[PDB]
């Protein structure tokens, strides 16, 4: 199914690996376009 | 109701004594879907010029014959458009209708097992570090006879042990494979339809044989007749055959 | 040409009227030569391979120089094409040099299985081969030879999986503090 | 309602036997033709007068998940630790196969194709050859095809920057971890009817190449001679398989090949001879 | 709906390939100018007749978090324990760098600036040089810039009144702890194009000065000669990075400097030579 | 009575043994029937 | 807007100086309909494996070159799947995109006429009762050069008179045929798309050539350049190609 997650610690850094959020480019590497 | 007529190409087959027919693994052949696909080019689907009955060179069944086998797509290597389509592309996929034919008289007795087995990886003839050579698993339409003779290049040969299914497994458990029996008192033809089966959407027609057709007589052919020797003939028709990644012709 | 900048360009000749090969490349991406490139080095950090590759070519010759080249990807299960006919029977782009220096062609992901190995070693992904569709034509008093540059990137198609350590870098000694 | 029904192990049930009566008819269910390739349809009640019996029996245990879901040994790696500057040697390398130990190999080779996640469990044991042992720590690193293969107890690759490694030290309990189904295709091939690009190496050799399991003793040069034997165990989790094949009839010769023949030994099945067929 | 979609590892998806048709037009998508500094926009469907394929593949594993989020060795500290009144010596000191071990160094040096929390994991191993070991306890203290640096196994600074120390003793499992991103600026510098106030020490030397990791054996004078080798491992958690750079092409010489040149050795890339370019 | 189960991990494969679902043949081994 | 990109197979062609393109007789190629058909078997339509750009052996244009021609389907005899499909069936039909390519410098001048002419029945070289021999109208991809030499078997040869369009008709009325001009100062490519055209729904790919491509330079190639000799290259792609009446392969 799905899975369970709680943070057991008082500080940000103790927390485990972060969640993923979309690539959402912008194309700034491949097309940084001054007139598009 | 013991009649069968199967029409495939411009080809139509007929048999007046058959036992039903079997559809391998309960699935009829189909073209490869968008969900399952891998190769992103448009497949080529020759339709009637490809999916039609190709009938190979016949073999002779005698008091001494202990078995035979063929490999697919290999046996069709030189057959028509299916053949040519085979070496012009990297990849192809197909299902087949296999129709094995042997007739006799009400005065003969004999029994064949006709099995279509997937990924039939046969065994080397000798002990130690041998393997089987490409040429020996790619006989073309002629297939392998089980011969008691000594052979050309033995470290490369496959076992002749047919009752071991050639694979080191007991014949007679050979059933969990799609199969029929041709038993002369009862039938005349065997018929098997198979779907593509492989752990990949399309594979190489050249370097990989999806199926092996193996017929070994489990009941020896006995007669008082003048004709004490009869032919078995294989005809197989590809079905929903498609190819992709076209390039020049491999030799 | 190894440790120069000339390793990065190929040279075309007006001296040749012919269906001659210019160069060829293994198409697998962790392969040589392309392993050194961005997309290669990164692919070299994973064990699995899939997508389509974008090969773009820039013609660096005189503004007045012209040629037409054939760019061809010949899919696997066959040998690197030895002749123009043999090559052209595969997936290709005929490129005409003119006002725009550049052209991009693509090797489609065409493969048995959904993914491939970044270090296949025996198996190939196919080849990409460059030929003369016509000839490199020149006016009076302009350099007889012109260069050609070659680029790769991945398409929207492209993906890597199963992270592994890279094979393109090592540590022999110890590193100074 | 499925936390309960599987706690007493009852989902997947066997049919009841119904009562049956004297038959007189033109319908002959006992009579079929096995030539069709079809197994007969006859049931007890068809050929004999049967009583009603309510069958409580269960197929749960017979499921593919139950059968493959037990771990068994797939490899035994012995590390004989030398002290000849200690760094030139003292590492395992193993190319990864389900094919080198017969018991689990026979089971999965019941099917043509199989698919599943894997649970690897380790059982390391230190055989002490000196007066004592001291502190032994071990490292096991998975080195997929193409990753740099360690050539010495020494080399950088045990840095394991992106590779997965697991550590064991004496007194720690048996390491374990899970793998996701790793093939490049939709399933693993238990058998392969084809060769490589070069038309060589018939069989499974071609298909599943997982790379290698590499072992090293990590504790630095010391005085005790020991041997470390880490046995590798493998459970299948989350399983499907397709196309059942007949079970291996003969001893296994070689991995990745079906070769059965052995030198100067009669070819010997598990069938057992009788004096005569009219006596059991 | 994101406890589920990431359990089978499917957030972040790859586009499908659409069907494509014979094109005849004045629109030449294959034709661009790479002089612009822009990478081409062409897709398979633009230059070839393609079929529809539904792409199930996933970029999750390619995320910055997946790539940096594996621990690898950044330092190896050997403590050779002497007994010459035992208190004058027997401590590590290490100035803290991601720069002394090549494998992780190459990875982070893929970017110009990086930011993240750190998970340090320790793998101590006692090499026994006497008949036995006894009870070895170790102390590891983080000594930030300006904190008093221990000069002897002895000195007061191991009191660790406000510093962070972690203790290990033989038989205890691998210590671990987390660090919050420690720079004084918004990100760590992987490269620095500038010098110090004194116009000296080009490079990273200037930027990230974390102070030092100090090790001491805490068990009091005893009879067994041993060596303790504690290897330091580092995972990045919670990561962002900016400005990708090309990957290091050559072996690493020195920390905090890009120097590649080596004495009496040809300068050697990972590129591999061919006989001729018309053959692959 | 019944029993408690949670998944503690982020990845599919970590999860324990799967649940059983019915044989639901179809008879494709025993009767793959072209005319039934 | 002088750019063109045509994609056919797995093949894509590009030209940065072209003059429009011409569609022969104003009709785009199509598959053969139910109303017009004759042969009652299901045609085979190889799609991408067949309708793709095949490019033939190039020819050299010099100060002396007075013309060349090729015949279709003939030129494609040995090309890939289209070729093989050609001899495995009695009948086939196809349209083509013809793309003729010749480039030069702004410092050269020359002009080619590129014409695709239907049923181009050429004329015998000599007087009296001669005809032209099968082999001479079926050159394959190499085509006919107009050569001033004496030739092998002259009673079987076709005329070398190109300004007579080889047919006994005035060149320069050669226009009522679908055509373009390649004129070096202006363009670089010529492009022609043609539909099947014939008084029958499908014909024999072997014994009948529907089209002839003929390019003869009406303006002689002049330059002060070092390269005083340049190649012309023909690439043609079949379109909506279908075959029927399959049998074995004619040689
Ligand atoms: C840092 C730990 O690394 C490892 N230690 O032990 C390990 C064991 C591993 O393999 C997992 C099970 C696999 C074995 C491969 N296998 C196949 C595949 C094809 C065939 C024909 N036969 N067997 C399928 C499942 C993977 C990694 C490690
Ligand atoms: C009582 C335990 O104390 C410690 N033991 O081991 C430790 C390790 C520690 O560093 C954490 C990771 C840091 C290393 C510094 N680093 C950089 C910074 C700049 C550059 C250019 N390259 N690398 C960024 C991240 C901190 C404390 C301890």
């Amino acid at each position: 199914l799905n899975y369970f997650n709680i943070n057991y610690f008082k500080d940000a850094a103790s927390n485990g690996a972060s969640k993923l959020e979309f690539t959402q480019d912008p194309s700034k590497f491949t097309d940084p376009v001054k007139d598009v | 109701d013991r009649i069968i007529q199967i029409t495939r190409g411009d080809s139509t087959i007929t048999s007046q004594d058959v036992a039903n027919a079997i559809v391998a693994y309960g699935v009829w052949p189909h073209y490869l879907s968008s969900k399952d696909a891998s190769a992103i080019d448009k497949p080529s689907q020759p339709d009637t010029s490809s999916n039609r009955f190709y009938t190979l060179r016949s073999v002779t069944w005698s008091s001494s014959s202990k078995g035979w086998w063929w490999k697919l797509p290999d046996a069709l290597k030189d057959m028509g458009i299916f053949g040519e389509n085979m070496f012009y592309h990297y990849l192809g996929r197909s299902g087949y209708t296999i129709h094995v034919q042997c007739n006799a008289s009400k005065f003969h007795q004999g029994t064949l097992i006709v099995a279509l087995i997937p990924e039939h990886q046969i065994a080397s003839a000798l002990h130690g570090n041998v393997n089987v050579g490409y040429n020996y698993t790619h006989p073309g339409e002629t297939g392998r006879e089980v011969k008691a003779e000594t052979r050309l290049n033995p470290d490369l040969q496959p076992t002749e042990e047919y009752w071991l299914n050639f694979d080191g497994t007991l014949l007679g458990n050979i059933t969990i494979f799609p199969h029929q029996f041709i038993n002369l008192r009862s039938n005349n033809s065997a018929t098997i339809i198979a779907p593509y089966v492989n752990a990949v959407p399309m594979d190489s027609m050249r370097s990989h044989n999806n199926w092996s057709l193996v017929i070994i007589p489990i009941c020896p052919l006995e007669t008082s007749s003048a004709i004490n020797t009869i032919p078995i003939t294989i005809s197989i028709s590809p079905m929903c055959a498609e190819f992709s990644g076209a390039r020049a012709k491999r030799q | 040409y190894i440790n120069s900048e000339n390793m990065y360009s190929v040279v075309l000749q007006s001296s040749i009227n012919a269906p001659d090969k210019i160069f060829s490349i293994r198409t697998d991406v962790a392969s040589q030569p392309l392993a050194t490139t961005l997309i290669g080095e990164i692919s070299s950090y994973f064990t699995h391979w899939t997508g389509s590759l974008r090969f773009s070519f820039m013609f660096c010759g005189t503004a007045n120089t012209t040629v037409k080249l054939l760019l061809a990807y010949t899919p696997p299960g066959i040998a690197e094409p030895t002749t123009r006919k043999d090559a052209m029977l595969g997936t290709h782009v005929i490129w005409d040099v003119g006002l725009q220096s550049t052209i991009s062609m693509v090797v489609p992901w065409i493969s048995a299985s959904h993914y491939r190995n970044t270090s296949p070693g025996r198996s190939t992904s196919g080849y990409i081969t460059c030929w003369y569709q016509t000839r490199l034509v020149i006016p009076p008093q302009t350099p007889p030879t012109a260069r050609l540059l070659c680029f790769v990137s991945g398409c929207k198609d492209f993906c890597l999986r199963m992270a592994r350590d890279t094979n393109l870098h090592l540590q022999s000694g110890a590193i100074a503090q | 309602e499925n936390y309960i029904d599987e706690v007493l192990n009852e989902v997947l049930v066997v049919p009841n036997i119904n009562s049956s009566n004297p038959t007189t008819s033109n319908s002959a269910p006992a009579l079929d033709a096995a030539e069709t390739g079809h197994t007969s349809s006859v049931q007890p009640e068809d050929v004999i007068e049967t009583r009603y019996v309510q069958t409580s029996q269960t197929r749960d245990e017979m499921s593919l998940e139950s059968f493959l879901g037990r771990s068994g040994c797939i490899h035994e790696s012995k590390l004989e630790v030398t002290l000849a500057n200690y760094n030139k040697e003292n590492f395992t390398v193993w190319a990864i196969n389900l094919q080198e130990m017969a018991q689990i190999r026979r089971k999965f080779e019941l099917f043509t194709y199989t698919r599943f996640d894997s649970e690897i469990t380790l059982v390391p044991c230190i055989s002490a050859l000196s007066q004592d042992i001291g502190h032994i720590t071990m490292q096991y690193m998975y080195v997929p095809p193409g990753a740099p293969v360690p050539n010495s107890r020494d080399d950088y690759a045990w840095q394991s920057g992106t590779n997965a490694s697991v550590f064991w030290q004496h007194g720690q309990a048996y390491p374990r971890f899970s793998l996701p189904f790793l093939s490049v295709a939709s399933a693993y091939y238990m058998f392969y009817d084809g060769y490589d690009e070069q038309d060589q190496n018939y069989g499974t050799a071609n298909t599943n190449n997982m790379g290698s399991l590499c072992s090293r003793i990590v504790t630095e040069k010391h005085i005790h001679k020991v041997h470390i034997m880490t046995r590798i165990y493998h459970k299948a989790k989350h399983v499907k398989a397709w196309c059942p094949r007949p079970p291996r009839a003969l001893e296994y010769t070689r991995a990745h090949r079906t070769n059965f023949k052995i030198e100067d030994r009669s070819i010997q099945t598990a069938i057992v001879t009788r004096p005569i067929i009219t006596t059991a």
